[PDB]
RNA sequence: AAACUUUCAACAACGGAUCUCUUGGUUCUGGCAUCGAUGAAGAACGCAGCGAAAUGCGAUAAGUAAUGUGAAUUGCAGAAUUCCGU
RNA sequence: UGAGCCCGGGUCGAACGGCCUCUAGUGCAGAUCUUGGUGGUAGUAGCAAAU
RNA sequence: GAGACCGAUAGCGCACAAGUAGAGUGAUCGAAAGAUGAAAAGCACUUUGAAAAGAGGGUUAAAUAGCACGUGAAAUUGUUGAAAGGGAAGCGCUUGUGACCAGACUUGCGCCCGGCGGAUCAUCCGGUGUUCUCACCGGUGCACUCCGCCGGGCUCAGGCCAG
């Protein structure tokens, strides 16, 4: 029994995000989502074979949110101190060493999770094995 | 993974840049991809062709529709041109780069243009303004392929 | 202008531009008129051109490069030094096993645990004849092995040297070469390089195959006694006598530090009307070679290789007593542009 | 006044507390039986406390918090060492922690066989590293990474790789390293060396 | 802490005090430390360096080296000593510039204002240490 | 500038808050929840004798 | 199949956004009262080795006297100019 | 769900981030918007003015 | 002397030659423009040729920091590579083909036997701090107890997808 908690199957509805209409023909306009306010814009009135909206309908289960495909929760650490915090909860979350941490303290934390049995997402960005 | 294909050897390459250079980007643009890929001894004796009137270049995205006749025939093209401050300038940079094989031990018989490209420089400040270009380009040797010795069974 | 910054005597940006383009103007006519003037001088007297070639002449790193004033740290011309005793016993008595002759080799090559680079490792397998590449860990799950356990187990197997090959972002690394030795002596010394710009012979235009033939080696530039102990190294892993036949060359050239790796397929063929005459060392053209030329054709991977560390075992947990360690790379004895450990 | 600090704690300011993005608070207090900031394992907010802790030599202690010592914060904690067999530490913290709330109870149980089990697999995994000899190193700092990616493009120009290899091969071929009748070159070649 | 209202605590007053100071404020600002035999001969921690103080600088990547000072560059707020030198491309010589906070003192050019200055040091240092002790 | 910068509160409600921050002086562990190190301390008042 | 056109990537350009910096501005507060016929404020002409800008100065002209400090000025050409010294 | 947020790889060189509060010159696709930069037109019109 | 102000399209028009350049008969109008580097160490020398330009070579920690100089976005442009194109492209749902890239459960505990070493084991002794009954040292040993360690044997436990 080393793996993450045992956990429900986590359904996503949507996988595709949601794009700002108009951007594509438009490089002032972002991908970020912004709701039209037209009275007759086709995405705002929802005709068919046009983008869709954002809505509460297509929000996720409580049990499976925030939760990464191995089915831990991201938990951001900074130092050694933030991996001892999970040490009760070693199978709910994974340590994600920031990327503002030196690569000396990454080794420090990549031995202290090992220690603790916590998962890291980024265990190879400044460092190397040595024979 | 994936490896890039790497660049031939600096022993075999020959470098020339020119920049800023006070020429049309356009007429520069089409010379320049006329004589890519093409021996240095063709290159050099084409543009003293289209200097001499007798050979022209073609004009293919920057097309100005200003010379047709029997010279578009050796490409294809109806649109022929003859830029002669364009084959002035690359003529002088083509003999930069021959000298700089020379003095690199080079076989000067051999040349073949790898790689030649122009860009916009910035332009001249004077209400019309001027069109000057970068130009850089790879003088590399033909490839030389060797025998293979036959296998030893053992 | 060569003595004063613009930037600091002058408060205004478009008055300083505006100064250094006359004055870059200025210097090139200045410059060229010289020459110009310098030339036709030359063309009506001969002799001052040959004056002025031998005492102006371009500066060079290797020509300026610190020396010492042999103990594996000790960055001195071991050449030199048996010419000044004219007018070595340290390095054979610490690695007898590397300096009588070498038997057949044997090579195992090897990845990192759970590595992702066979591809790459076995062309390196390829580079070295009588090499055999087995992969470490043989599934996920599955058991992780020490260095220290294949070599033991290739040195009961009869293999003479074992090769790592360790890996980063899927790419080649380092490459760690344990040297078994054979009998009763222990397992050798462990170089540790680094292998900083891998390509393989698909991604190398104009490039060839390898021949099952023995290249011969060509260790070059290779004068300190670290050095001499890198290339004693590399000299084990290649068999003795090449087959000379398949006219294949092996070649590690060492250029401050960086010893560059290539393997190419050599022709002796003529020279061409445009061609030269390959003039050769000390500026002068080489004697009995007229018009003859070494026509070349890459077959294998370019790599270049340089020496992080010397272990007197099998790495750092395998080296046991007060010289564990031999030489080690710090950053430190790079500090300066012409100091080479080489 | 047990609840009017928790009320300052919760909703004000705690210098312990972590907030995560991902719907869990986190307390940062050394004294405290689980990571998270509740109600329940908040040991500012809770006069009567219970907490197991483990000391660098190796020992697990259990630490009792009352509302007599409270004032004075240098006496704050009783410590208890707790046995090494498992079973005699459960029940040691069973005797102890009578009649304290049946939270802190079960989470200085959990406590305890969290410490126990990182102990145990601290041990495991010293034991593998010392059979694997394998350590992780830093990698380049991007100082050195762009000094010696300068200097390798000005050795590739200084090497000149191929017309060394040339200058060497024809070396060998003038001072017959390759005997009479070389296989490595046609014999009329080998003519115009002599 | 200040407590003086003729004193300013602003970053912009005083480094257009620091770059726009003329050559006798420059000459105070380029003051340099004292050996250990020094310090210990006249009780004096620091003075303005001169032309003819021999000198051992401790900061830098010349560390660990003496010689006499050859000019007070007072301009750029820097120092040249004897026989640090740094080639040009055309093989010239020129200074290299040391700041007198990275130098130690080994030998002073005495002269009556020099003796002067010691003495006033030393009188001060002295005054205060009398005063603190009785 | 004629802006209101300065604020006028009622010197009964400033006393009420300086009493309730005297208050929460003497409790001890909202000491170490404002981030003081209160852990060697013996007493959280911690009065020191005058002629100290 | 090339050319041309579109999309994407790598490298190279054009341009100066973003981040960081500030011998500048802006606003407040405090101590004090001082231009000119004894020629002011302003305008001009000159004065240096190379002075183009700016600053300083007035045929005693990048300055003289006196006092204080105590060994420079400095991008290059200075002196037998001065160092227990008006 | 989303506005957005975190990490990897490269570049880069000196400061920056989370929490809880306070504050405001605080969020852009439009204003024949302002300033700057850059296109197609177009190597076209035509060599007039300006350079 | 200061600031819960602005930080080079901002803040005075002016951080810099700024009431300057320049316009107007004149009254008046009135800009744009900061950042090499720690230090010019501001590329000697060889070599093309007429230049605000290259190729070598050197300085520097770094020159893809070279007085076009910190960082260097987008629009726009060139080269290389891949795919497509019968009178529009772009977009939504869903496959498929190709290219490149990533790497799935951290992959373990418990029993039995034998040896070895420790202790929180001996109504063992001495000492220290303390909340005054709890901790921590030092020296004893292994009758008992309990931890590890090594060498065997055994057990179950597990992540995803199918039938
Ligand atoms: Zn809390």
């Amino acid at each position: 029994m080393v793996a993450a908690k045992k956990h429900v199957p986590i359904v996503k509805k949507r996988t595709k995000r949601f794009m700002r209409h108009q951007s594509d023909r438009f490089k002032c306009l972002d991908s970020a989502w912004r709701k039209p306010k037209g009275i007759d814009n086709r995405v705002r009135r929802r005709f068919k074979g046009n983008l869709a909206m954002p809505s509460i309908g297509y929000g996720s289960n409580k049990k499976t949110k925030h939760m990464m495909p191995s089915g831990h929760k991201a938990f951001l650490v900074h130092n050694v101190k933030d991996v001892e915090l999970l040490l009760m909860h070693n199978r709910t979350y994974a340590a994600e060493i920031a990327h503002n941490v030196s690569s000396r303290k990454r080794i420090d934390i990549i031995t202290r999770a090992k220690q603790l049995g916590v998962k890291v997402t980024n265990a190879k960005a400044k460092v190397t094995t040595e024979v | 993974v994936r490896y890039a294909a790497t660049e031939i050897a600096p022993t075999k390459s020959a470098r020339a840049r020119g920049s800023y250079l006070r020429v049309s980007f356009k007429n520069t643009r089409e010379t320049a991809q006329a004589i890519n890929g093409w021996k240095l001894q063709r290159a050099l004796t084409f543009l003293q062709n289209v200097i001499d009137k007798k050979e022209a270049v073609p004009m293919r995205r920057y097309a100005g529709s200003t010379g047709r006749t029997a010279q578009g025939k050796q490409w294809g093209v109806s649109r022929a041109r003859w830029p002669v401050k364009s084959a002035q300038f690359l003529i002088g940079l083509l003999k930069n780069a021959e000298a700089n094989a020379d003095a690199k031990g080079l076989d000067t018989g051999n040349l073949i243009i790898k790689h030649i490209q122009v860009n916009q420089a910035p332009k001249q400040r004077r209400p019309y303004m001027s069109n000057p270009c970068h130009i850089e380009l790879i003088l590399t040797e033909a490839e030389e392929t060797v025998q293979k010795s036959e296998a030893v069974v053992r | 202008l060569s003595r004063v910054s613009l930037a600091r005597t002058i408060g205004n940006k478009l008055k300083r531009q505006q100064l250094y383009i006359q004055a870059k103007k200025a210097n090139s006519r200045a410059k060229h008129e010289e020459r110009h003037r310098r030339r036709k001088e030359e063309a009506k007297n001969p002799e001052l051109k040959q004056k002025r070639l031998e005492k102006n002449q371009p500066a060079s790193i290797d020509k300026k490069r610190i020396w010492d004033d042999d103990s594996l740290g000790a960055v001195v011309d071991v050449a030199e030094l048996k010419r000044r005793r004219l007018e070595p016993d340290s390095l054979t008595s610490q690695f007898p096993n590397l300096f009588e002759p070498p038997p057949v080799p044997k090579i195992l090559v090897t990845t990192g645990i759970n590595g992702t680079i066979h591809k790459e490792a076995e062309e390196i397998a390829s580079i070295f004849p009588n090499a055999t590449y087995i992969r470490r860990t043989a599934h996920r799950y599955a058991y992780k092995y020490s260095v220290r356990e294949i070599a033991k187990f290739a040195k009961n197997r009869g293999y003479t040297a074992l090769l790592v090959v360790q890996e980063d972002q899927k790419r080649p690394s380092r490459l760690v070469v344990v040297h078994l030795n054979g009998e009763g002596v222990p397992p050798g010394p462990t170089l540790t390089y680094t292998i900083r710009n891998y390509a393989p012979g698909k991604a190398i235009p104009g490039h060839g195959r390898a021949t099952n033939h023995y290249p011969e080696l060509l260790l070059n530039n290779f004068k300190t006694p670290l050095g001499l102990l890198a290339a004693k190294s590399m000299h084990i892993l290649f068999p003795s006598k090449p087959e000379l036949a398949g006219r294949q060359v092996v070649t590690l050239h060492n250029q401050r530090d960086y010893i560059f790796f290539r393997r190419h397929r050599y022709v002796f063929r003529e020279a061409r009307p445009t061609e030269k005459n390959v003039v050769g060392a000390d500026g002068k053209e080489m004697e009995g070679v007229k018009g003859i030329r070494a026509g070349l054709q890459e077959i294998g991977p370019r790599m270049t290789l340089k020496l992080r560390r010397v272990d007197k075992g099998v790495g750092r947990a395998g080296s046991e007593g007060p010289d564990a360690v031999k030489w080690e790379w710090k950053a430190k004895m790079e500090k300066k542009r012409t100091r080479f450990n080489l | 006044s047990d609840e009017i600090v928790w009320q300052i704690i919760n909703q004000q300011f705690c210098a312990f507390k972590l907030k995560t993005t991902k719907g869990q608070n986190f307390c940062r207090n050394e004294y405290s039986v689980s990571g998270l900031c509740n109600r329940q394992s908040c040991p500012l907010a809770n006069s009567r406390y219970a907490t197991v802790r483990q000391s660098p030599k190796g020992t697990i202690y259990l630490y009792i918090k009352t509302i007599e010592r409270s004032h004075m914060p240098s006496k704050w904690w009783e410590k208890i060492k707790l046995s090494q067999n498992y079973q005699k530490a459960l029940e040691q913290i069973d005797q102890r922690l009578q009649f304290f709330p049946k939270f802190l109870i079960h989470k200085c149980k959990q406590r305890l066989t969290r410490l126990v089990q990182v102990a145990i697999r601290m041990r495991r995994i010293a034991a593998e590293e010392a059979r694997l000899g394998e350590k992780l190193v830093p990698k380049m700092a991007p100082k050195i990474k762009k000094r010696e990616e300068a200097r390798e493009r000005k050795a590739l120009a200084a090497a000149k790789l191929e017309r060394t290899i040339e200058r060497e091969l024809l070396d060998r071929l003038r001072q017959g390293a390759y005997g009479d009748q070389p296989l490595n070159c046609n014999p009329q070649i080998w003519k115009k060396v002599l | 802490m200040k407590v003086r209202p003729t004193v300013s605590s602003s970053r912009r007053k005083a480094r257009k005090a620091h770059f726009s100071a003329p050559s006798s404020v420059r000459r105070v600002i380029m003051s340099a430390p004292l050996s250990k035999e020094l310090r210990e001969k006249y009780n004096v921690r620091s003075i303005p360096i001169r032309k003819g103080d021999e000198v051992q600088i401790v900061r830098g990547a010349h560390k660990d080296k003496e010689g006499k000072v050859t000019s007070v560059y007072r301009l750029k707020y820097v120092i040249h000593v004897e026989r640090v030198t740094r080639e040009k491309a055309t093989g010239q010589t020129v200074p290299i510039g040391i700041h007198p906070s990275n130098v130690v003192i080994t030998k002073l050019h005495l002269d009556k204002d020099r003796e002067n200055i010691l003495a006033r040091i030393k009188a001060g240092r002295e005054q205060v240490a009398k005063a603190k002790g009785k | 500038i004629w802006r209101k910068w300065h604020v006028k509160i009622n010197q009964g409600q400033k006393r009420f808050a300086t009493a309730s921050a005297l208050a929460a002086s003497a409790v001890a562990p909202l000491l170490m929840a404002r981030g003081h190190q209160v852990s060697t301390v013996p007493e959280v008042p911690l009065v020191v004798d005058s002629a100290a």
